RNA sequence: AGCCAGUGAUGGCCGUGUAGUGGACUGCCAUGGCGUUGACGGGAGCGGGGGAUUAGGGUUCGAUUCCGGAGAGGGAGCCUGAGAAAUAGCUACCACUUCUACGGAGGGCAGCAGGCGCGCAAAUUGCCCAAUGUCGAAAAAAUACGAUGAGGCAGCGAAAAGAAAUAGAGCCGACCGUGUGGUUGUUUUCAAUGGGGGAUACUCAAACCCAUUCAAUAUCGAGUAACAAUUGGAGGACAAGUCUGGUGCCAGCACCCGCGGUAAUUCCAGCUCCAAAAGCGUAUAUUAAUGCUGUUGCUGUUAAAGGGUUCGUAGU
RNA sequence: GAUCUGGUUGAUUCUGCCAGUAGUCAUAUGCUUGUUUCAAGGACUUAGCCAUGC
């Protein structure tokens, strides 16, 4: 029901200040925590090493393998899932090889229904894999 | 201009000013104080509760810039 | 199992594209579209893309 | 000035051709011709001058 | 890097990008004016909004007021001088009014077909382009040149056009070398 | 949730030191000084002028052109000077590191260009003092031309911003839908213009770009104008197909709802169509959407949420 | 521009979030690119290490 005082500025400060930290929105921007647990290092984009290629099934109403890939990250040596888009283009990878990761379209919440993946690989030895998939490039 | 809060140190007294302050964002205002040591002359002979008016002179020790001038 | 990657497409028959002529860009292309919408016919509702029925 | 047959510029008229020559920076000379030569690149003559830096006395100290 | 020069933008996209009724409305003063692209309406969209944002605060503030009758004036004189308004309206409430086509009506390509020396908004369009047209013996090879009342009666062709006091042009030129 | 005092913590007296005031410092004396109006400790961070988003109130960014501060691998000390605790000055140590005849002697790009490494991530080892300034025994010129990677100019550059081509006007024939006009198509004619090529030349320190011109007696050029527009989409949100083949809960699509097991409006393709266009998708962060942080302006019987009850200080 | 839309039910009216939408001299990556003017450009990570010339 709130002061209403004309000099109760300070309640109405410390209050203020108190609730904000119940909505998960601004707690996440102002907590350094996620940040840390994030693989990618607050960027938009990370360069990883191929170690594996794996087939991920869909959830329960859907059925398909997802083919998807594991990764380690080159600038700190953790390992990801990350998904390899449209059809085909699982040709194009092989192991060791040197790719490319971006996010998904939820900020770190997984998308579809894939289990528990919120990568996907954008370039593959520096080429691009959607130019790759359209044949515009051929790979190096 | 200030309150005399203290008169325990020799030829020394604190004095405490009040005012407000305005927070733009809830239009309201807001107490704040300050404590300030100053120097007094044995003319003077204030007490806690009173009134006295200072003023500024050349550094005298570590935190005193002011001289009592006149007790209300 | 990742034996069968890329099956659909693969599978796809080939069929090229036809060759025709070019349209119009720019200026030239905003007026094109223009008189197929509001001139060459005269209303007294108009479906952009209608198809012959089917099965 | 654009899709026209007009030009405008700067001139200067002076009383005298050695007033002239005397003040008249050598660039806007040489246009004319009668300039002074053309002297040796900067480059070279940074080098030379970073060289003499250890010597002292004759030998271009 | 020590550099001041100044720039800025001069459009705006808009918000909710497909609507039927903007898209037909449009659609229709695109091919009404003979323009390129949906960012010509849209430069003109701001213009609007920045002419009536001013008007709205002066109207707000009291009359007689020394901001008032300084750019009260001045926004009026700056509306009569190019046309969008008539010598009639004098108020300030009046610049609230102004529409899209009021200011479109005011460009090079719309007045030069208005003239008749074009058949088409199409043909004014090239014919400016192409060098053919002065408006105070002066070429203006703009098509969104604004033109003001003082200039709507000394448009004409330019003395070096061939459809002035050129020489003929190429198609002339070519045919009298191939002969 | 308490902080500060042996070895200065708060104040006093006589001094020392400084260019000068001062617990700045030596000796003696008293017990003071700060704190829920958040001290002490911890985390992120150079401060401001300002930028983004604009009903209003607000939220967020500011390493970066101007002003102020600090530093020159780390950290300490110092000389000369009117001014430095200076680093393209000196001295020593630590970490790295170069030449040697093995006695010794050197180094400091967070200046410009450039290299390695790092990473999602960022340009030439170019030309010039012509302009803007600084220093100086110094105007310019004449037996007789200061320096300046500060600065300017060009190269690279779809960060971002402004203007703007990819055609115009008709005849004929066959067709269109309203009911002698509105327009689509193929054989056609007839003017115009740049992108390009060049110059008596203009510009410029010189070169380049722009601008002018294709006779002033005397200057090249568009027809499939092959001088050929792209990137995303067509079930809903959300503009645009109940079209035709292939696949058959597979391959795949799908930000969300969902599509796919033999007639798929959603996958892979062809043809049509849509948006905006020299631009258009994707990822991450942030502002508005958000009256889902609510001062203006939220909610609390049952959806999340009134303390078990009284007394009661600071505060209002 | 003082503006909202899709998802909980056999249907209805709510609370509430998830998703959609517009900008950024805001960074990066993909496809494409005819002309002209104006411009930021090794800050983010490593105040990491430096051949050569000035
Ligand atoms: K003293
Ligand atoms: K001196
Ligand atoms: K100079
Ligand atoms: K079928
Ligand atoms: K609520
Ligand atoms: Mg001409
Ligand atoms: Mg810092
Ligand atoms: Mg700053
Ligand atoms: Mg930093
Ligand atoms: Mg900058
Ligand atoms: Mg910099
Ligand atoms: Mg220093
Ligand atoms: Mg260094
Ligand atoms: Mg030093
Ligand atoms: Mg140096
Ligand atoms: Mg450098
Ligand atoms: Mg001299
Ligand atoms: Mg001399
Ligand atoms: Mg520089
Ligand atoms: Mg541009
Ligand atoms: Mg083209
Ligand atoms: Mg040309
Ligand atoms: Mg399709
Ligand atoms: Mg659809
Ligand atoms: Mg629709
Ligand atoms: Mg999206
Ligand atoms: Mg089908
Ligand atoms: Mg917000
Ligand atoms: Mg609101
Ligand atoms: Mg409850
Ligand atoms: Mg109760
Ligand atoms: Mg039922
Ligand atoms: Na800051
Ligand atoms: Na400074
Ligand atoms: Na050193
Ligand atoms: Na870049
Ligand atoms: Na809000
Ligand atoms: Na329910
Ligand atoms: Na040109
Ligand atoms: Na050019």
């Amino acid at each position: 029901t709130k002061t209403n005082g004309q000099h109760a500025a300070r309640k109405l400060v410390r209050l203020r200040r108190k609730n904000r930290w119940a909505d998960k929105g601004w707690k996440k921007s102002h907590t350094f925590v996620a940040q840390k647990a994030n693989p990618f290092g607050g960027s938009s984009h990370a360069k990883g090493i191929v170690l594996e290629k794996i087939g991920v099934g869909a959830k329960q109403p859907n059925s398909a393998i997802r083919k998807c890939v594991r990764v380690q990250l080159i600038k700190n040596d953790k390992k990801i899932i990350a998904f390899v888009p449209n059809d085909g283009c699982l040709h194009f990878i092989e192991e060791n090889d040197e790719v490319l990761v971006s996010g998904f379209g939820r900020s770190g919440h997984a998308v579809g229904d894939i289990p528990g993946v919120r990568f996907k690989i954008v370039k593959v030895s520096s080429v691009g894999l959607y130019a790759l998939y359209r044949q515009k490039k051929e790979k190096p | 201009r200030g309150v005399v809060h203290s008169t325990k140190m020799r030829r020394s007294i604190v004095i405490r000013r009040n005012y407000l302050h305005f927070i733009r964002k809830y239009q309201r205002y807001q107490k704040r104080h300050r404590n300030i040591t100053v120097h007094c002359s044995p003319c003077f002979d204030p007490k806690p509760g009173d009134e006295v008016v200072v003023g500024q002179c050349r550094p005298l020790s570590k935190t005193i810039r002011y001289n009592v001038l006149q007790v209300v | 199992s990742l034996a069968r990657a890329g099956k659909v497409k693969n599978q796809t028959p080939k069929v090229s594209k036809q060759e025709k002529k070019k349209q119009p860009r720019g200026r030239a292309f905003k007026r094109l579209k223009y008189t197929q919408r509001y001139l060459a016919k005269t209303l007294k509702k108009l479906r952009m893309n209608k198809q012959p029925p089917g099965k | 000035k654009f899709g026209g047959g007009k030009t405008t510029g700067f001139g200067l008229i002076y009383d005298d051709l050695a007033a002239m020559k005397r003040i008249e920076p050598n660039y806007r000379k040489a246009r004319l011709g009668m300039g002074k030569k053309k002297l040796p690149a900067r480059k070279s003559v940074k080098e030379r001058r970073n060289r003499n830096k250890k010597i002292r006395g004759k030998a271009k100290g | 890097m020590r550099n001041y020069n100044n720039f800025n933008r001069v459009w705006k996209a808009p918000r909710r990008p497909f609507e039927k009724e903007r898209l037909d409305r449009e659609m229709k003063l695109c091919g009404q004016y003979g323009l390129r692209c949906k960012r010509e309406i849209w430069r003109v969209n701001m213009t609007l909004s920045k002419m009536r944002r001013t008007a709205r605060l002066l109207l707000t503030l009291p009359e007689n007021h020394p901001r008032r009758l300084l750019e009260g004036s001045a926004i009026m004189r700056r509306c009569h001088g190019y046309g969008f308004l008539d010598e009639d309206k004098d108020k300030l409430d009046y610049v609230l009014s102004l529409t899209v086509p009021d200011i479109l009506e005011r460009r090079l390509q719309t007045v030069v077909f208005k003239h008749g020396l074009a058949k088409s908004v199409h043909h004014s369009r090239v014919l400016i382009q192409q060098r053919h047209i002065a408006v105070a013996k002066q070429i203006v090879t703009i098509p969104s040149f604004i033109v003001r009342v003082s200039s709507e009666h000394h448009i004409a062709f330019a003395d070096a056009s061939p459809f002035g006091n050129g020489r003929p042009g190429r198609v002339k030129r070519v045919k009298r070398n191939a002969a």
